[PDB]
RNA sequence: GUUUGACCUCAAAUCAGGUAGGAGUACCGCUGAACUUAAGCAUAUCAAUAAGCGGAGGAAAAGAAACCAACCGGGAUUGCCUUAGUAACGGCGAGUGAAGCGGCAAAAGCUCAUCUGGUACCUUCGGUGCCCGAGAGGG
RNA sequence: GUUCUUUGUAAAGUGCCUUCGAAGAGUCGAGUUGUUUGGGAAUGCAGCUCUAAGUGGGUGGUAAAUUCCAUCUAAAGCUAA
RNA sequence: UUGACAUUGUGAAGAGACAUAGAGGGUGUAGAAUAAGUGGGAGCUUCGGCGCCAGUGAAAUACCACUACCUUUAUAGUUUCUUUACUUAUUCAACGGAGCUGGAAUUCAUUUUCCAAAGGUCCCAUUCGGGGCUGAUCCGUU
């Protein structure tokens, strides 16, 4: 978890920026949840399987819930 | 009981409470506001619920808001804890949703509720303000480590017959 | 020191991190100037033709001096003399032979290429026998001996499969440089074969000779 | 939006965590409670809101649990009596849904009440809970809102076993164009043409 | 440690007010056969038929596009017409079997996310008098 | 055809300026098991399991990079003839 | 009948691996040995060491990255499987701890177990009559 490194919420933004690419990937061949497994797979697997093994479970959970709603705002906007 | 992923707990002795409950019920009594006009200057405003407390804290125009811990669904007020701190907005928790209804002079009980706009009292608020942050400065490392339970008399007299067996018997 | 100036997960473009550019001009401690070099990780195949091979004339130079020998027959010596070090006939083959080797690299005629093949036991080692894939024989010999000494560089693709040659002095100022990486990849880019399956740049790195590295997208 | 947003967010989540707390313990309170249970209030204001729930006299809002599984059909044991094709006991599944199940018998039990709506709000294993919308049709505070006004005329009276009801229209196939559809402006409406 | 008055959640009663259950021939939503056909038969067919059940109205049901599309244009939804025994299904056997379009009947676009009850007053589908509970922006 | 009578305010057209939400999650989509259909890797629906984004998304008769084309905003509702 | 998945939580580790950071070694012909396979490359430091030079060969053996593979460490992990422990969701069936004082035992001691409506007061009355509390017990459905 803390640290990496190095950097750290700026890694934490890559992590998720990533994830997000990872994810619509892994949407347009369909699927999703065989091919989450799938897409990270077929790619290097170290950070980007800790990122997905979160993101299948709880999965941040009130973070993404708070980073959405500011994101939908300042679409909103 | 419950597992848990963490939710929600922490402060309200009734001392800490009960000022800013005067405070609010002192938020609207303070009503002027007054009878010329077109514009035509505050004093008071207070809104109440859910609804309303969310969209003067996104506004920016809350001074100071109050949630209820007693709410049940939980997830009607849970938006609000994280929401209000990034916005720099004071929050107190009170103990009971009947309690925060009455004050904001409502028939009925009030899940949250805010002052927005206070009158001639600057020092006091900043004052609760203070004491706000003086009981949960805190950030956000949420919270449980799992807990709920409390144990049970006969649990926690086997936590007692573990503590002998560490050391001497297992 | 060197260290704290590069961020490893940090991916820079061209101009921003020197590679060749401005901020490796620091990190070059050395007290002579250093070469500055170029690294790929290129998704290339066993296969001799999905190999990466062939040679980029970077706009300016290496800035290294580079002796030539250069063995040719007829009008083509005289063509030799006016764009090269050491002149050569076919006779001198027995020279080289013997012990002889004041040359950074070697050129031939077309004509000279039966003779050549005796050279090639002693040369073949260093790499230094002229073949068409590293474009050493060629009947335009006059502009060939101006492109490699103007700076004209070698690629060759490794077993390995990472390709690699030196692209300037760190000492050369930014603008400079990153023309000359500029033209490397695109020479690069280009030469990638069909055959060779996704993105043909898999890495893109440069360093100094001394120093840490850093990364280009 | 405004506050809804958040509480619509958790419900798509629900593995996760706040809601799946909240749930989770309100799974208890739902095996004890009874087929009929009526609410003052939406567990889901937000999809409730759009439901067109509007706090206002006459409106109840009301929880209704459903079995999970396939189909058992009668009679067992004295077994037809048919071809293989015929045959079916868990083979076959409903065609209609656990939604749509839900809002007969919650309009079955509430003769007097129409139902506007169906949501379906937790999942345990053994049991599926839908939060009916029932309106009043009768009284005079719906009738004289506008919005509202259309569920009160006679041609809808039980609208939820006539397939009227959006989960109804849904289970037909009706949405909403065209190959996919054709075969789904009425199912005897074909004609056995 | 201990109670009392009050806040809201669940429950039970009660009388009031309001409505439903049942019915009429068929029309009009689900679950769901068989003989029969293929000269047998097991997929297929009969058939999404009949039946059973639920339930509404004077028509019902469907409705303004997360449509059509194979172009470049159309522009809500039924029905009629014909597309067509075409596409498609299928022991690719027997059989099964559309849609878009074209144009007709007829046309229509909108709408969501102070209210009620009590008593009084009248010219009683209303409103007044009180009390009670609960597509968007600037000048 | 005749007759009574309240103020208005805000809506709306035309034209300038940025801009943009009221737009719906166990849903969209997937597998594995059905039944239905003309629906064929490509009908529609049920069940179990799993499970998005938020101006992003869905469609365009198998599935996968791109720019873009061409079209449309589900998971809501009403409605005469 | 039998395995898997949902129901769905807790954590002991035994065993298997995957971040970086610090080690070591890197089994093709000849070659003392350490030429695995890549950019580079004339020095880095000085009492020095390696290149220098030996010597062979296709290519030689400073030094700052790199990195296949054998192995092994730290920071603070995390991951499957077990099992194997543990209860809080859950299912099914239909009391616990303290308090006296009694008695048994330990420990010099601290310490640690085993067992099993009357009358009083108050409040009306102040008058009969009544009520509250106490009446061996304090705390927190199986």
């Amino acid at each position: 978890p803390k640290i990496s490194y190095k950097k750290g919420a700026a890694s934490n933004r890559t992590k998720f920026v990533r994830s997000l690419v990872r994810e619509i990937a892994g949407l347009s061949p369909y699927e999703r949840r065989l091919i989450d497994l799938i897409r990270n797979s077929g790619e290097k697997r170290a950070r980007k399987v800790a990122k997905k093994r979160l993101g299948s479970f709880t999965r941040a959970k009130a973070k993404v819930e708070e980073m959405n709603n500011i994101i939908a705002a300042s679409r909103r906007h | 009981a419950a597992e848990t992923f963490k939710l929600f707990n922490k402060y309200r002795p009734e001392t800490a409470a009960e000022k800013k409950e005067r405070l609010t019920k002192e938020a609207a009594a303070v009503a002027e506001g007054k009878s010329k006009q077109d514009a035509s200057p505050k004093p008071y405003a207070v809104k109440y619920g859910l609804n309303h407390v969310v969209a003067l804290i996104e506004n920016k125009k809350a001074k100071l808001v109050l949630i209820a811990n007693d709410v049940d669904p939980i997830e009607l007020v849970v938006f609000l804890p994280a929401l209000c701190k990034k916005m720099g907005v004071p929050y107190a928790i009170v103990k009971g949703k009947a309690r925060l209804g009455t004050l904001v002079n409502q028939k009925t009980s009030a899940v949250a509720a805010l002052t927005e706009v206070r009158a001639e009292d600057e020092a006091a608020l900043a004052k609760l303000v203070s004491t706000i942050d003086a009981n949960f400065a805190d950030k956000y490392d949420e919270v449980k480590k799992h807990w709920g339970g409390g144990i049970l008399g006969n649990k926690a007299q086997a936590k007692m017959d573990k503590r002998a067996k560490n050391s001497d018997s297992a | 020191m060197s260290k704290i100036t590069s961020s490893q997960v940090r991916e820079h473009v061209k101009e921003l991190l020197k590679y060749s550019n401005e901020t490796k001009k620091r990190n070059f401690l050395e007290t002579v100037e250093l070469q500055v070099g170029l690294k790929n990780y290129d998704p290339q195949r066993d296969k001799r033709f999905s190999g990466s091979l062939k040679l980029p004339n970077c706009p300016r130079p290496n800035m290294s001096i580079c002796i030539f020998g250069d063995a040719f027959d007829v009008d083509r010596a005289k063509s030799c003399g006016v764009d090269a070090m050491s002149v050569d006939d076919l006779k001198k083959l027995n020279k080289n032979k013997k012990l002889i080797k004041k040359l950074s690299k070697k050129y031939n005629a077309f004509i000279a290429s039966e003779v050549l093949i005796k050279q090639v036991p002693r040369l073949l080692g260093p790499q230094l026998s002229k073949a068409g894939k590293f474009p050493t024989p060629v009947s335009h010999n006059d502009d060939l001996y101006g492109k490699v000494t103007d700076v004209r560089s070698t690629i060759k693709f490794q077993l390995k499969k990472v390709l690699c040659l030196a692209v300037a002095v760190g000492n050369v100022e930014m603008e400079e440089d990153v023309l000359v990486n500029q033209i490397l990849m695109s020479v690069n880019f280009f030469v990638s074969l069909l055959k060779k399956n996704w993105q043909n740049v898999g890495s893109l790195v440069v360093k100094s000779s001394m120093g840490p590295a850093f990364r280009l997208y | 939006m405004g506050a809804y947003k958040y509480l619509e967010e958790l419900q798509r989540k629900k593995q996760s965590d706040v809601l799946r707390f909240l749930q989770r313990v309100r799974v208890w309170e739902y095996r004890q409670k009874n087929v009929i249970h009526r609410a003052a209030r939406p567990t889901r204001p937000d999809k409730a809101r759009r439901l067109g729930y509007k706090a206002k006299q006459g409106f109840v809002i009301y929880r209704v649990r459903v079995r999970r599984g396939n189909r058992k059909r009668p009679v067992p044991k004295g077994a037809t009596y048919g071809k293989p094709t015929n045959q079916g006991v868990n083979e076959l599944k409903y065609q209609r849904s656990l939604r749509a199940t839900a809002e007969e018998r919650v309009g079955r039990r509430a003769a007097n009440l129409r139902v506007l709506n169906s949501y379906w709000v937790n999942q345990d294993s053994t049991y599926k809970y839908f939060e009916v919308i029932l309106v009043d049709p009768q009284h005079k505070a719906i009738r004289r809102d506008a919005r509202y006004n259309w569920i009160c005329d006679p041609v809808h009276k039980h609208r939820e076993a006539r397939g009227l009801t959006a989960t109804g229209k849904k289970s037909r196939g009706i949405n909403k164009g065209h190959k996919f559809n054709n075969t789904k402006a009425g199912r005897r409406k074909t004609w056995k043409r």
